[PDB]
């Protein structure tokens, strides 16, 4: 670079293992992997829209900070934070998405 | 004629160097003049060569055009005014009459920020929503139409105003509109310059059921936008938002136009989208075609927005020595407080930074350019009070900023002033002639009481409230310098070939600073606050620095007792104009704004709490908060309505002063709810009389310091990496 | 020091309102050529810029003090007693002084052609011209009367019968068409009313309740003498102008001691022309007006601005009831003020500049004279007369809307602002209608 500077890498341990997560970090982390792509519109809506109802992720008058923190780049499992926005290959954003899908899908 | 725009593309190579054809002065919207006959070594002797009076007690925010020595100037209530721009003559007026019932469904003010000209034509926007060309020469109207299309869906309120500044691009004057804050669908129309014939339109928001406008944003919005908008929200009845009502630049080097699209309607965004989805072309900038109005390329800046963060902000044109090597780019500062530079042709993000504090963000992704949000930040999914900073009115507002080739700085007026942010109780419900920000009223505001709790947060506002201009480096994206001020809500920037560059400050001073280390040489008091950016032209050969004055905004109208912190000030609304050699000088005026009146000592303490939520959702955003206006629309607490319940009522419920601005409130409110405002409002001005006749028993007549919150000793400028 | 004896000169002639009169609508500063109406015929302002031959350039020191103190021109022919000359007959040697220097070198010489006066011959003769000031015109020591023994109360009384000359418009004028009183000495007839001019009604300024300064405090007087504007009446008419082009440049302590003077006159009879409430007519308006006429077109047309009560807004919309100009005996200026509006600017006490809107072209005259009748017997009123449509209609036609000029020259305070149309679907009327 040494242009105009970029900006500084992010910090935090990326990781694709999603054990532990618990419904509606999930689902934020599909509201995060369904806008900027990186999985679809098509298979990734059915698991944002379904385990944000049958959880209760937003319900509209309710907080569950686990959504927000997941429609971040963040997950916690097995009491360890991982980050998303980390991987900057975004090759690994990708098939770290799908393994949240394939990691929904015995949840919903 | 010489084919303008032709002439506006000249411009910016050194073409017309004494005229001021285009909103800021060129296509690009550097606000950079190449005239040289002030500079640092002399701008010191500058002195007000004349003013002229406008009509109106509101704020002025308008960019005055100068074509070849006649001065086109907007004005409150969308009133235009043709001067002599040598002498300070009325040359010839125009009002197009704007209606007085509907000055309620305008978020801030009716301001109106400037025209454009075209081929002996002058085009401006009223506040109602009427496109008006002019004749540049004798003043008559060419033709007028109405920019808000009675059929599309546009949501269920239609809360359009227009006071932003058209451009014409290619023979096609643009303009947009606003009412977010209300709910309204934000696009962008293109209309014939000659005849006034719609050319094309752009929405900036897919309709309610993915169905064609007819419009030449259908493609993009019914394949790529329309996915990112939840699956049933708010966002369908309310509009959505994404109004475009500052920035709208046309790129004859890249043959674009560049659209800031506006903040979401409601900001709530679980209220307005599920809390789900990017929400796509809000809360960024839009490329398209100017002839066909097609999309090109688009850069969302603030996804998922819940803050009102706006991409409004000017959006300026540079040529920078990106990785080693020559390049056209965008430059940015929105409300976010990040500063973006963008690829003008592809759209491609290059880089981004905070210029100021920010603690929404733990900067930007250096891959997408995405925000890394921090999770206590999406207020609205956490459910919890958010303290932001920069609040709703951002680090950044409609205040210009310019640029400097020879320094190669933009220098940019920012501003700090935090917000908490808390959910609306009970779940969404829209109002009628109200903010429907989907957030709770009860939460912002301040108070005055003796509550350890009200002191405290008090005091932590006025602590990192602050006001000052960077002096941003774009190459190494740090600050090259800083100006600091009393408080927020100054004039805008404007630079010159002499190293100087011109602002107007809050406390009613013009000033004149080197453009190199920010070393003040001109002070001029202006007997008001100044909103306006400063322009500068030539007329008969010499250069003069004009600017209009006026004390308004959302800032005064909304904040009240805490908008004086930069000084006392009253709206004396005018413009004035300083050459090399003036000898005018401004005749006194009367300053000591609204007076306080004894109240009726009776009220009732039941209707107190729900009397002052009442407010804080109806009446708060023009009268200030907590009862306490900010010095240009009258102070409720003084008022003579708020003595009996039937006055009361026919002022607020009938709306008795509609043809000034005082609409009726019986089409949201029960008479009851308006008893309470009124008991609210008795009990505030019984408690304050006393304080305010005190503070204003002095020499000078006017509130002290200490009473006005002006802070004592210097503050530091916020930054990054603290407040 | 010159500069200094020009502003005073300047300030002297603001405080005889020498500007109001000797201009022309639309036209340049003292330059004449104003229309004043006459019981013989037209007379018109001359100018008095320091042209030396259209104006008053050639006058010495001696001829102006002619002009004003005994109304004697270079020529030597008497000027009409459109001139206050009776009244400026008491200008201080120090004031005529320091005008003759402001209008020798402070005013822009203009070179308009004085407009003769369209009289016949046979009337328009200038020789009886002195015998009316002989014949009515006492001699008056010029200054302050040695007589007064507070000073304030002094400088008042010569503010009020010297360059301040409200007894030309608030005096009741005789056969001669004289006043009967020059002061308070004269009798009960100083300042008590007078005739409508210009179709607008001076009323009095005595101690009686029902149509004077009775129920007005000397800081009432003082406030709308500076503003026009108090929170029980609002100036309009005549008065506006006068307040717009001299009243409101006068300084805080002339203001006060005019008040005092008004406020220390020998007391007066009252009158029976105010009553006392006792809701019937709050009770006719809250019904719905149930066959009144002027009641219904008060509830249609006026009861959102003066409310049922007819007691208004504080500071926001005057008081109809008990309002001394609605309680005097000729109904001219109502009328007048019912038909064309007004707008007043805002000020320091009295924020949100206001607009009455002219109500001669949305109601018709039999509507008007009906609601100038409801408003004349209602809420404990006693004006006594009936107007029928007929005067409402001489009104109509002879009748103009003020000029609000005034209040946007050379003043500290906030310019007149005009009001934004209401809208497509606006109505004065209640929901109900
Ligand atoms: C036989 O006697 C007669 C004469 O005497 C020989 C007279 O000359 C006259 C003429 C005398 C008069 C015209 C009466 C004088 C009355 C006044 C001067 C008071 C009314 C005038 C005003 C104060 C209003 C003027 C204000 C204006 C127009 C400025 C405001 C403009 C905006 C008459 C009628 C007569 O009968
Ligand atoms: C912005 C559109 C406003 C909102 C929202 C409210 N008010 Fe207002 N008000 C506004 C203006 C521009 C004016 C001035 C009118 C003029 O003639 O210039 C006013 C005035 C009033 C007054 C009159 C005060 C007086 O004249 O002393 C009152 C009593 C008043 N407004 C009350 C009021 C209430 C109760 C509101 C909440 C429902 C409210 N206003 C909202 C502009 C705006
Ligand atoms: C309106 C009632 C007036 C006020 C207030 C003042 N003047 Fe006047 N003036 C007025 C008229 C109608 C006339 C002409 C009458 C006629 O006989 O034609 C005048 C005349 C003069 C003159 C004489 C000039 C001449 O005719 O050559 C002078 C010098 C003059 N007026 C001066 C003057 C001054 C100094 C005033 C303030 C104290 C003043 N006038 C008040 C009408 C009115
Ligand atoms: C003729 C042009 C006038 C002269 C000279 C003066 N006044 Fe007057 N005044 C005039 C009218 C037509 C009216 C009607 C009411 C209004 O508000 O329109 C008035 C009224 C007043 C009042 C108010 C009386 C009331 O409300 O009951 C006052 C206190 C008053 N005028 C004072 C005043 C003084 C002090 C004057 C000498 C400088 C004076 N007026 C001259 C018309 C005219
Ligand atoms: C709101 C727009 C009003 C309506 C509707 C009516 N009136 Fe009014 N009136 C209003 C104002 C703001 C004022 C002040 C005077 C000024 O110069 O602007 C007035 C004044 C009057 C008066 C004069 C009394 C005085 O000024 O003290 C009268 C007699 C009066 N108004 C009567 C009146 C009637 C009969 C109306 C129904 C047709 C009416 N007003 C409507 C404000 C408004
Ligand atoms: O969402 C919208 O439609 C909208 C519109 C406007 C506007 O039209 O000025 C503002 C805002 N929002 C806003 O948030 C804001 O801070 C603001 C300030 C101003 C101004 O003129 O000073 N307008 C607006
Ligand atoms: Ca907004």
């Amino acid at each position: 670079e040494q242009s105009p500077p970029p900006p500084p890498a992010v910090q935090g341990t990326p990781g694709k293992d999603f054990t532990g997560v618990s419904p509606a970090n999930l689902a934020g982390i599909m509201n995060y992997c369904v806008e900027q792509q990186y999985v679809s519109y098509d298979e990734g809506n059915p698991v944002l829209y379904g385990l944000s109802e049958k959880y209760k992720a937003t319900e509209q008058t309710v907080g569950n900070f686990d959504y927000a923190l997941g429609t971040a780049g963040y997950f916690d499992s097995n009491g360890k934070r991982f980050y998303l926005v980390a991987y900057t290959n975004e090759d690994d954003r990708r098939a770290a998405c799908h393994a949240a899908v394939k990691a929904a899908q015995p949840m919903l | 004629q010489e084919d303008t725009g032709t002439a506006i593309t000249s411009s910016d190579n050194g073409g017309h160097p004494g005229d001021w054809l285009s909103y800021g002065r060129s296509y690009s919207e550097q606000r950079y003049s190449p005239l040289d006959q002030i500079n640092t070594e002399n701008v010191g002797k500058l002195k007000l060569a004349w003013h002229y009076d406008l009509d109106t007690n509101r704020g002025q925010e308008g960019t005055p055009l100068i074509v070849n020595g006649v001065m086109y100037a907007t004005t409150n209530w969308s009133k235009m005014k043709a001067l002599d721009a040598a002498t300070g003559k009325l040359l010839w007026s125009y009002d197009p009459k704007v209606p007085g019932n509907i000055a309620d469904r305008g978020c801030c003010d009716t301001v109106s920020r400037g025209a454009a000209y075209w081929n002996g034509k002058v085009y401006f926007g009223t506040f109602d929503g009427r496109l008006i060309a002019l004749d540049a020469k004798t003043g008559k109207l060419v033709w007028s139409v109405y920019t808000i299309p009675k059929e599309a869906q546009l949501g269920h309120q239609r809360s359009y105003t227009v006071d932003g500044a058209p451009r014409i691009a290619k023979g096609k004057v643009l303009i947009g509109n606003g009412g977010a804050e209300f709910g309204a669908r934000g696009f962008v129309s293109a209309f014939d310059a000659e005849t006034g014939k719609l050319d094309w339109r752009f929405f900036t928001v897919p309709n309610p059921e993915n169905k064609p406008d007819g419009a030449a944003s259908d493609d993009i919005l019914m394949s790529k936008a329309y996915p990112t908008w939840g699956k049933n929200g708010a966002w369908k009845q309310q509009g959505g938002g994404g109004t475009v009502w500052d920035s709208l630049v046309y790129d004859p080097v890249t043959d674009l136009v560049y659209l800031g699209v506006g903040n979401g309607s409601p900001w709530n965004y679980k209220f307005r989208s599920e809390g789900k989805g990017d929400n796509l072309f809000l809360g960024s900038i839009v490329a398209i075609n100017p002839d066909t109005g097609k999309y090109v390329w688009h850069f969302q800046e603030t996804p998922m927005d819940e803050w009102d963060y706006t991409s409004v902000q000017q959006i300026m044109t540079l040529d920078m020595p990106v990785n080693g090597e020559m390049r056209h780019v965008i430059v940015h500062a929105p409300k976010n407080g990040f500063f973006y530079i963008i690829d003008a042709k592809t759209g491609k993000f290059i880089t981004g930074k905070p210029y100021t504090y920010e603690n929404w963000a733990n900067g930007l992704d250096p891959v997408t350019g995405r925000p890394n949000y921090v999770p206590d930040a999406l207020w609205t999914l956490t459910g919890k009070p958010w303290l932001g900073i920069p609040g709703e009115l951002g680090g950044h507002n409609f205040a210009a900023m310019a640029y400097s080739p020879k320094t190669k700085l933009v220098y940019i007026p920012a501003q700090q002033i935090p917000l908490l942010y808390d959910g609306q109780k009970g779940g969404f419900k829209a109002y009628h002639d109200a903010w429907n920000l989907g957030l709770d009223m009860n939460k912002i505001g301040l108070f005055d009481d003796n509550d350890p709790e009200h002191v405290a947060a008090k005091k932590d506002f006025l602590k990192v409230l602050k006001g000052w201009t960077v002096a941003w480096d774009p190459e190494k994206m740090a600050p090259a310098f800083t100006i600091n001020h009393k408080g927020p809500w100054n004039g805008g920037l404007l630079a010159t070939a002499g190293n100087v560059i011109f602002q107007g400050l809050a406390n009613g001073e013009f000033h004149a600073y080197d453009a190199t280390n920010g070393n003040d040489l001109y002070s001029f008091p202006a007997q008001s606050a100044i909103i306006a950016p400063p322009v500068t032209y030539t007329a008969n050969g010499k250069q003069y620095v004009a600017v209009e004055v006026g004390w308004g905004g959302i800032y005064p109208f909304l904040y009240g007792g805490v908008a004086r912190t930069s000084g006392w000030t009253v709206n004396h609304s005018r413009v004035i104009a300083f050459s090399l050699d003036g000898k005018d000088s401004l005749p006194p005026k009367n300053e000591l704004g609204f007076t306080p009146v004894k109240p009726v000592p009776t009220y009732d303490e039941a209707r107190q709490k729900d009397g002052y939520f009442m407010y804080q959702t109806f009446c708060s955003a023009c009268h200030g908060d907590n009862a306490i206006s900010g010095g240009v629309l009258p102070d409720l607490r003084w008022s003579g309505a708020p003595r009996g319940r039937e006055s009361f009522y026919k002022l607020v419920g009938r709306g008795a002063l509609t043809a000034y601005g005082m609409d009726r409130f019986d089409t949201s409110m029960t008479p009851e709810q308006i008893e309470d405002i009124r008991n609210f409002i008795v009990k505030r001005a019984n408690e304050s009389y006393d304080d305010e006749v005190k503070a204003r028993e002095n020499s000078t007549g006017v509130p002290n310091d200490q009473f006005l919150n002006v802070p004592q000793s210097t503050a530091d400028v916020p930054t990054a990496d603290h407040p | 020091a010159d500069e200094a004896l020009i502003k005073r000169g300047e300030y002297v002639a603001r405080l005889s309102d020498c500007i109001a009169c000797h201009t022309a609508l639309h036209g340049q500063p003292y330059a004449g050529g104003l229309e004043i109406k006459s019981p013989i015929g037209t007379i018109y302002s001359t100018n008095i810029t320091p042209d030396p031959e259209h104006g008053i350039g050639n006058y010495t020191l001696e001829d102006f003090t002619k002009a004003l103190r005994k109304g004697i021109r270079k020529d030597g022919a008497t000027v009409y007693p459109a001139m206050p000359y009776p009244e400026f007959a008491r200008l201080s040697d120090d004031d005529i002084r320091a005008m003759y220097a402001f209008f020798m070198h402070g005013v822009k010489p203009v070179a308009l052609q004085n407009k003769a006066p369209d009289i016949s011959w046979p009337l328009s003769m200038r020789w009886p011209l002195g015998m009316w000031r002989a014949m009515f015109v006492p001699s008056m020591t010029p200054g302050v009367d040695k007589s007064i023994s507070d000073p304030e109360v002094a400088r008042g009384e010569y503010l009020v019968n010297g360059p301040g000359h409200c007894g030309e418009c608030h005096t009741p004028r005789g056969f001669g068409m004289q006043v009967k009183a020059y002061g308070t000495a004269g009798g009960n007839a100083y300042l008590a009313g007078g005739a409508p001019i210009d179709n607008w009604i001076a009323p009095s300024l005595r101690s009686n309740s029902d149509t004077g300064l009775g129920r007005w405090s000397e800081d009432d007087i003082v406030t709308f003498l500076k503003s026009g504007r108090i929170d029980h009446s609002a100036v309009f008419g005549g008065m506006a102008d006068v307040v717009a082009y001299s009243t409101q440049h006068w300084s805080d302590d002339d203001l006060r001691a005019t008040a005092k003077y008004l406020k220390s006159m020998p007391a007066v009879p009252e009158g029976k022309n105010l009553g006392q409430d006792d809701g019937q007519t709050t009770a006719l308006l809250n019904k719905g007006g149930q066959g009144n006429a002027g009641a219904e077109v008060y509830l249609h047309n006026c009861a959102i601005c003066h409310m049922n009560d007819g007691t208004g807004v504080n500071r926001m919309f005057p008081p109809l009831a008990g309002n001394p100009v609605v309680i005097t005996d000729d109904p001219t200026s109502l009328a007048n003020v019912v038909a064309f509006g007004g707008i007043l600017p805002p000020t320091n006490s009295a924020p949100s500049a206001v607009a009455m809107p002219g109500f001669k072209n949305h109601l018709s005259d039999q509507e008007m004279a009906d609601v100038v009748n409801f408003m004349r017997k209602g809420w404990g009123n006693n004006a006594p007369g009936t107007v029928s449509a007929s005067d409402i209609q001489k009104l109509r036609t002879t009748g103009a809307p003020v000029s609000t000029a005034g209040w946007n020259v050379s003043s500290k305070g906030w310019m007149a602002y005009m009001p934004q149309p209401y809208g497509e679907d606006w109505t004065f009327s209640p929901q109900t209608h």
